[PDB]
RNA sequence: GAGGACCGAACCGACUAAUGUUGAAAAAUUAGCGGAUGACUUGUGGCUGGGGGUGAAAGGCCAAUCAAACCGGGAGAUAG
RNA sequence: CGCCGGAAGACCAAGGGUUCCUGUCCAACGUUAAUCGGGGCAGGGUGAGUCGACCCCUAAGGCGAGGCCGAAAGGCGUAGUCGAUGGGAAACAGGUUAAUAUUCCUGUACUUGGUGUUACUGCGAAGGGGGGACGGAGAAGGCUAUGUUGGCCGGGCGACGGUUGUCCCGGUUUAAGCGUGUAGGCUGGUUUUCCAGGCAAAUCCGGAAAAUCAAGGCUGAGGCGUGAUGACGAGGCACUACGGUGCUGAAGCAACAAAUGCCCUGCUUCCAGGAAAAGCCUCUAAGCAUCAGGUAACAUCAAAUCGUACCCCAAACCGACACAGGUGGUCAGGUAGAGAAUACCAAGGCGCUUGAGAGAACUCGGGUGAAGGAACUAGGCAAAAUGGUGCCGUAACUUCGGGAGAAGGCACGCUGAUAUGUAGGUGAGGUCCCUCGCGGAUGGAGCUGAAAUCAGUCGAAGAUACCAGCUGGCUGCAACUGUUUAUUAAAAACACAGCACUGUGCAAACACGAAAGUGGACGUAUACGGUGUGACGCCUGCCCGGUGCCGGAAGGUUAAUUG
RNA sequence: UUCCUUGUCGGGUAAGUUCCGACCUGCACGAAUGGCGUAAUGAUGGCCAGGCUGUCUCCACCCGAGACUCAGUGAAAUUG
RNA sequence: UUUAAUGUUUGAUGUUCUAACGUUGACCCGUAAUCCGGGUUGCGGACAGUGUCUGGUGGGUAGUUUGACUGGGGCGGUCUC
């Protein structure tokens, strides 16, 4: 649920948090981690090469399955736990053989919960079936574009994909942008939506909450010098210029997506 | 208050010493201008 | 170098614009 | 028993005034002043290199040097 | 006599390198003299199985066989190999030198290997599992370091009134190890049968089922016992080459208070969700199988090499100086106090390497001031004032938290009584129980001890010193805490939570790179980048002609090419 | 942000080019290079009052460190 | 002159295909290896992408220019006949 704050202070004031009950409050699953060290947005030269990253807390990487591949043997929800890698929740799966996995835990889904996966799975949500198999206007989520390669669509909390057409080799999805795509229909997708539905009506309320995520503050280009941004300079606050990009390139408008090779799967760009 | 020279000598030898110089090829050219000059300290080793 | 100060200070170097 | 909460030493700073101005000191002292569980502070190590870095943005900082560092060379540049 | 005493004392890391200690010298060095010195000259001084490095293991990062890429030089990177600021076996007390000591000596210990004998026996990894192994805050409870008082022991009977007592001075210390297992903390235990899991196997880990048991186990400060009939010990005595050296040696207890240290890597809670690898335990593979190898006891051997002096808030390091500067960690007594603030002291250490006079103007740093009280000045700048604890009392406005310590006011010492010291805290002896114990109940000796009320009393003054808010009214700007021109600008500037537009479908846009690659991100449109605005409230009107961006494509013009 | 300009009117003062309230003749405001408000906050700008005072009328005395004399050591800028 | 029928390119367009080429899909081996290479397969596929030439855009970056007279210079005016 959301909750507010009550303001005891100027930086309480705004603060709304999502607290959820039903979350592990323990230590993570231990063989499923990994180490996660920070760049500050550096690259192997040493360079930014990505503004405003820097800084937060320790996290560590969470294994979770994308996959999906372990076909046809049931699995129960053991818990559901707290992911620092990502805005949804991961849960922990229990298979019948005594192997345990993260995924992402879906819309409805709660500790005792049976999930399966394959080709003659029950159309019940946090199956994951290919997309041949799943009925057309179905909602999908976690989606695969190459058979075989994990998915990497519709992983964010609170989003979904729907499947709208089915022709021969290929399936139409709408994607969480709006926008038609065609997969092959061998894919795999997970069966309704990702939870954790109102991450978005958060509200962090002071500065030093977006200090904690790994983010630097930002300087407006119009702030600078000549030398540092085309938008610095001048005696008080000027402008009198079109808005660009640090590097000179136009902003507010001009379409920057350049791929002649993927461009046969786009049924429709978003609007 | 704080001046600029601040003495450590892991750091005075993993930036200038002799092993350093030697490992590129500028660094092995900064001793050859040394041997021909005729320093008597080539680098700042011990 | 180049100072004395006060043939640095701009006030009193620079009072006759 | 929360909090970029409060008062206040260590610690980090630098708002005012006087002294000093071939100084005790190439930026300090004295008396007051701000923050003081945090967007804090500090030790050791590491990475980014000059039209380049880094910059909560002052053309600020990059070894007492910065509207383009320092060293050597072109070089005895050119100088109505 | 004065000064420091959360240091101006003691111990280290870094850095320096002989400055350390003894004899001798005073030319130069020392802001003066020097018989002195961190100065000159000569000699001496640094002792380790356990402390540190080296060593085994890794982080960020470096290098990098092959490899991919690049005019050359080279770039990136796999296997690997390095790299601590982190993980990994083991020693304490006393004595001693002029100068080293957990290193030497005395006493008492512990750790890891090799070899050998004896006894029993399934051993084996580059692989599997466990473990190592981890956040912020908060609250205590149990302790100890440590301190105070009493008892005990040794000495004292006082330069001036008094001082054989409710008097004065000093001491009352003891370790690692080894034994026991306690306050606390976590966890259900045992056996059997099966299994799509753990790159193969597994008796190990994970999972499923049944029977049985109400307990078992893991961890753990402190205390107690021993170590220790020892050592140390106030003093006394005997010498002194006057610095010290030799000998002997009493008491060596209890109560109370108490940590920022320990149990505690615990427990509770929150969200921002909190290293890795080895040592270590365990399971098997290939292999070997009268062996080898493993477990235990005993005996024996080994534990190499390098550091070790001295200074380290400093005259020895960084600042050209014997320079009002800078410099990480550890230790932390008393009386008042909330306190590591502040005042006076202890242990300990110092008086800052020119002095002697005098007592002009003026300058610097302070004290007091008649009457007035901001008239000063750009401006109450600077000074003066306020200042503590407890209780009463407190407006507009408000985002309902605030404002607010609003404003303002009252009490405050000492002595006596309530009460020969109260409420509270701690808790002995004793008695009973049993679980005969590091136990439970009762009990209250002794110790410690606020706050208040009544009564009296002194001063001009009782928060007496040090320490320690000036307050109120109207208004501009920026919501706020932050940041910024090291070294003349701290702000109304930058940031910010929030808002909007816009790009991006993942080999993402975008950025760094002749490239390979890397970041974005081990993310996936509730995400990521760019731009502007800037909490919150009420809102954000008209113009697409110009420049830009987006869509269109009919027609006009239009390159290489062809010829 | 307003040149003319110390606009005019009201308040506060004995006296107010600043301040506060209004008016609108806006040289030359105005709606995310945001408009108008706003509790709390600020070493933020302006103005007013109480207390307090050597800031001042208008200075006087005292306490120390220099300045002065003696002994010792011993500079510097500058200069036909 | 118009027209078609004929065989061909040769162009244009479109649709299929696979064998170049791509793969930052899966699996197997070198191998103790999320690099690389080889192999098997899937999906794309003559597209994408790279070279040479070419039009456009291009203060992102660079080199430079921005007159003289003049009762000081700028502003104004003038500069030859
Ligand atoms: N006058 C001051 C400050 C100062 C240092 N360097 C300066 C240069 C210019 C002006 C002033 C200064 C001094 O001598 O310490
Ligand atoms: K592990
Ligand atoms: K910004
Ligand atoms: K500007
Ligand atoms: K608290
Ligand atoms: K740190
Ligand atoms: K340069
Ligand atoms: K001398
Ligand atoms: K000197
Ligand atoms: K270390
Ligand atoms: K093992
Ligand atoms: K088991
Ligand atoms: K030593
Ligand atoms: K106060
Ligand atoms: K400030
Ligand atoms: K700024
Ligand atoms: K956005
Ligand atoms: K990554
Ligand atoms: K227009
Ligand atoms: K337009
Ligand atoms: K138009
Ligand atoms: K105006
Ligand atoms: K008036
Ligand atoms: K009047
Ligand atoms: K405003
Ligand atoms: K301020
Ligand atoms: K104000
Ligand atoms: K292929
Ligand atoms: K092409
Ligand atoms: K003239
Ligand atoms: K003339
Ligand atoms: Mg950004
Ligand atoms: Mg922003
Ligand atoms: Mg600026
Ligand atoms: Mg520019
Ligand atoms: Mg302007
Ligand atoms: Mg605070
Ligand atoms: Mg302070
Ligand atoms: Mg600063
Ligand atoms: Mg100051
Ligand atoms: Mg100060
Ligand atoms: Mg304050
Ligand atoms: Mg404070
Ligand atoms: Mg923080
Ligand atoms: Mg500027
Ligand atoms: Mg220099
Ligand atoms: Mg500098
Ligand atoms: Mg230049
Ligand atoms: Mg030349
Ligand atoms: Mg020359
Ligand atoms: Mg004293
Ligand atoms: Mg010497
Ligand atoms: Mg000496
Ligand atoms: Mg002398
Ligand atoms: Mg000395
Ligand atoms: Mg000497
Ligand atoms: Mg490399
Ligand atoms: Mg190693
Ligand atoms: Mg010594
Ligand atoms: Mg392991
Ligand atoms: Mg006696
Ligand atoms: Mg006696
Ligand atoms: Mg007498
Ligand atoms: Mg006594
Ligand atoms: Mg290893
Ligand atoms: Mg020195
Ligand atoms: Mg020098
Ligand atoms: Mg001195
Ligand atoms: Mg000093
Ligand atoms: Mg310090
Ligand atoms: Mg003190
Ligand atoms: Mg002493
Ligand atoms: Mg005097
Ligand atoms: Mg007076
Ligand atoms: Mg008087
Ligand atoms: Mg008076
Ligand atoms: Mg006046
Ligand atoms: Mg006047
Ligand atoms: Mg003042
Ligand atoms: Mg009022
Ligand atoms: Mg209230
Ligand atoms: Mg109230
Ligand atoms: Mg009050
Ligand atoms: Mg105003
Ligand atoms: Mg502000
Ligand atoms: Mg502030
Ligand atoms: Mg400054
Ligand atoms: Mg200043
Ligand atoms: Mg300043
Ligand atoms: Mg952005
Ligand atoms: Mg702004
Ligand atoms: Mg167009
Ligand atoms: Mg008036
Ligand atoms: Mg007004
Ligand atoms: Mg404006
Ligand atoms: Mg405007
Ligand atoms: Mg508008
Ligand atoms: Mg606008
Ligand atoms: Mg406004
Ligand atoms: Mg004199
Ligand atoms: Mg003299
Ligand atoms: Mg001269
Ligand atoms: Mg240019
Ligand atoms: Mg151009
Ligand atoms: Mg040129
Ligand atoms: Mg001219
Ligand atoms: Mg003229």
């Amino acid at each position: 649920a959301v909750v507010k704050c009550k303001p005891t202070s100027p930086g309480r004031r705004h603060v709304v948090k999502v607290v959820n009950p039903e979350l592990h409050k323990g230590k993570p699953f231990a063989p499923l981690l990994e180490k996660n060290s920070k760049s500050g947005g550096r690259n192997n030269n040493g360079r930014i090469t990505t503004r405003h990253i820097g800084g937060g807390h320790k996290q560590a990487y969470r294994i979770v399955d994308f996959k999906r591949n372990k076909d046809g043997i049931p699995a129960v929800v053991e818990r559901l736990e707290y992911d620092p890698n990502r805005s949804a929740n991961i849960a922990l799966v229990l298979y019948k053989d005594g192997e345990r996995r993260y995924i992402l835990a879906p819309k409805g889904l709660k500790a005792g919960d049976q999930i399966q996966s394959g080709v003659d799975a029950a159309i019940k949500p946090g199956n994951t079936l290919p997309m041949r198999n799943i009925p057309v206007g179905s909602t999908v989520h976690n989606v695969e574009m190459k058979p075989g390669k994990g998915g990497q669509l519709a992983r964010s909390a609170g989003t979904y994909v729907q499947i709208v057409a089915r022709d021969g080799a290929y399936v139409t999805l709408r994607l969480r942008s709006g926008e038609m795509r065609k997969v092959e229909a061998d894919c795999r997708a997970t069966l309704g939506e990702v939870g954790n539905a109102e991450h978005m009506l958060r509200v962090l309320g002071k500065a030093g909450a977006a200090r904690w995520r790994g983010v630097r503050p930002t300087v407006r280009g119009t702030a600078m010098n000549p030398v540092d941004h085309p938008h610095g300079g001048g005696e008080g606050r000027n402008f009198g210029k079109h808005p660009v990009t640090p590097w000179g390139v136009q902003t507010k408008g001009k379409k920057t997506r350049s791929n002649k090779r993927t461009d046969k799967f786009i049924v429709r760009r978003r609007s | 208050m704080k001046r600029t020279f601040q003495p450590s000598v892991l750091k005075r030898n993993r930036s200038h010493g002799f092993r350093a110089r030697m490992a590129t090829k500028n660094g092995r050219q900064v001793l050859a201008r040394r041997r021909a000059k005729g320093r008597a300290r080539l680098t700042v080793s011990k | 170098v180049t100072s004395k100060w006060f043939n640095i200070d701009n006030k009193i170097v620079d009072h006759f614009p």
